[PDB]
């Protein structure tokens, strides 16, 4: 339901990471989303800063987590935990959004982890802003508010 | 894991700091 | 077998091992981690000796009693849950699963002995282990029995032997055993004249004495609350209150702790941490497991609220606050499985009450 609602942004941004990359993933071979749209032309623009302001952070991120079948769902829930410790701001879900993105993109289809990772790590996100974002999400009103502070 | 995400949460401030109009 | 992102879990073949699955399931769904739960015989005897050699389960589900000797022997992480989800079970239930100031497993549920008796047979249980003698002599003119439960496992004897005084140990000193005292050759005694006069029989394990219960042949059942769903589904009126008193003492079943311990051989520790904390010990994980085999009173406070309103579990609750919680310390299997021969012998007559007990207290050492 909900899960669903931010799914629908989540897949969006990962859909065109995975095609700049050169992938094709099943269930990411397209962009048919069309005013939900600017949500995703929002979070790619501000997503892209964050990261090419700090990119050699997330040119070695995998290298550093090292993530393994084991290891990759708790790793994902640690680092989401600690973004959010301290509280919550715009800027931080942007942050979180570009981890789950890498994630899901680069330390996902490492050898070890095949291309079934992508849609559970599209999930993780999902469910994360679902069950631990969804109430401030909505008390700085919703994604239109997102919409607004970003310009 | 714990630096990672309070690198992350840094990296978050540095953008809401910016968008800020307040 | 423990491979890379997947949790195996071994539980007893008489718990809930099917809601085990669902909550399982649910955990897989969202994380795309596969569970397999296994029920595999004597698994508290097996998972020494795998885990020993880095094999085994992720997951070991066990009352308390057996942890403090899988610690000693590393096969346990410690389990380092922070504030707010410890805040969530009851102190006490964590005090089960702290040894040497280790917390080593996830507490689940508590689980006490109670008489269970079937209301058409018999309306009104009786009171005291005295006058079971009698009442089995009126049954059996109509081709009944009074009383079958397992006398293979010193548990479901255990009761009656610590009424008058019988004890394990004593922090807790191994060498004061109170295996042979007078209190506990009183209650011994008891129960093998019961079996001289026929009243029941040596043999008599957990699937005759179910059995036999479920299916209307006999008044009176000692069991736990994993055996009501049985019950249940067998239609037999059925009750459960406080046990019989012997010789005016309440009897004091031994207390246990159901528990989750990890295997510290597993590379999927923190897999399990998030299956426990945050599937398995919720409302809803809890609720699974206990509509497949009721789990007793659960350390979860959120839940355990939800079901305090149980008849059956307050009866739980008299008979457990009437015990005594079982020790953790490595020694208790050693006490075991000393006063399981004891019993046996003792009811079989293959040996008589004092060399029995004598015996055991040697071997609990
Ligand atoms: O009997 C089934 C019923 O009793 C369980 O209690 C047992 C203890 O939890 C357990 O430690 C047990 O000790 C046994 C050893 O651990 C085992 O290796 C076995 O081989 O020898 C001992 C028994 O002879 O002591 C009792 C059983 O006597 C548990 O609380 C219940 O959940 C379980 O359903």
């Amino acid at each position: 339901a909900q899960e669903d609602n931010y799914k629908r942004i989540v897949k969006s941004y990962v859909g065109e990471k995975l095609r700049k990359k050169g992938l094709k993933i099943r269930g990411y071979e397209g962009e048919e989303l069309k005013p939900v749209i600017e949500i995703a032309k929002t979070l790619q623009r501000v997503g892209d800063e964050l990261e090419s302001a700090n990119t050699d952070f997330f040119k070695n991120m995998c290298d550093q987590l090292q993530i393994t079948p084991s290891t990759a769902y708790p790793t994902f829930q640690s680092i989401a935990d600690e973004i959010f410790v301290s509280g919550k701001n715009w800027g931080r879900v942007v942050a979180f959004l570009t981890f789950g993105g890498n994630f899901a993109v680069h330390c996902a289809l490492r050898a070890d982890m095949g291309e079934e990772y992508v849609d559970r790590v599209v999930n993780w996100i999902s469910k994360y802003m679902a069950v631990n974002l969804d109430y401030w999400i909505n008390q700085q009103g919703g994604w239109d508010g997102f919409l607004i502070f970003f310009e | 894991t714990e630096n990672l995400g309070r690198v992350l949460a840094s990296f978050g401030d540095e953008i809401n700091d910016k968008y800020r109009q307040v | 077998k423990i491979e890379e992102g997947k949790l195996v879990i071994w539980i007893n073949g008489d718990k809930g091992y099917n809601g085990l699955a669902e909550v399982g399931k649910k955990f897989e769904k969202d994380t795309g981690i596969k569970v397999t739960v296994e029920h595999p015989d004597k698994l508290e005897e097996k998972f020494p000796q795998v885990a020993a050699t880095g094999d085994g389960p992720d997951i070991i589900f066990w009352a308390h009693d057996r942890f403090g000797g899988y610690a000693q022997s590393g096969l346990l992480a410690e389990i380092t849950p922070d504030k707010a989800f410890q805040d969530k079970l009851y102190p006490f239930t964590w005090d089960a699963v702290r040894y040497n100031g280790k917390l080593i497993a996830y507490p689940i549920a508590v689980e006490a002995l109670s008489l269970i008796y079937n209301k058409d047979l018999l309306p009104n249980p009786p009171k005291t282990w005295e006058e079971i003698p009698a009442l089995d002599k009126e049954l059996k003119a109509k081709g009944k029995s009074a009383l079958m439960f397992n006398l293979q496992e010193p548990y479901f004897t255990w009761p009656l032997i610590a009424a008058d005084g019988g004890y394990a140990f004593k922090k807790y000193d191994i060498k004061d055993v109170g295996v042979d005292n007078a209190g506990a050759k009183a209650g011994l005694t008891f129960l093998v004249d019961l079996i001289k006069n026929k009243h029941m029989n040596a043999d008599t394990d957990y699937s005759i004495a179910e059995a036999a219960f479920n299916k209307g042949e006999t008044a009176m059942t000692i069991n736990g609350p994993w055996a009501w769903s049985n019950i249940d589904t067998s239609k037999v009126n059925y009750g459960v209150t406080v046990l019989p008193t012997f010789k005016g003492q309440p009897s004091k079943p031994f207390v246990g702790v159901l528990s989750a311990g990890i295997n510290a051989a597993s590379p999927n520790k923190e897999l399990a941490k998030e299956f426990l904390e945050n599937y398995l010990l919720t409302d809803e994980g809890l609720e699974a497991v206990n509509k497949d085999k009721p789990l007793g009173a659960v350390a979860l406070k959120s839940y355990e609220e939800e079901l305090a309103k149980d008849p059956r579990i307050a009866a739980t609750m008299e008979n457990a606050q009437k015990g005594e919680i079982m020790p953790n310390i490595p020694q208790m299997s050693a006490f075991w499985y000393a006063v399981r021969t004891a019993v046996i012998n003792a009811a079989s007559g293959r040996q008589t009450v004092d060399e029995a007990l004598k015996d055991a207290q040697t071997n609990s050492s």
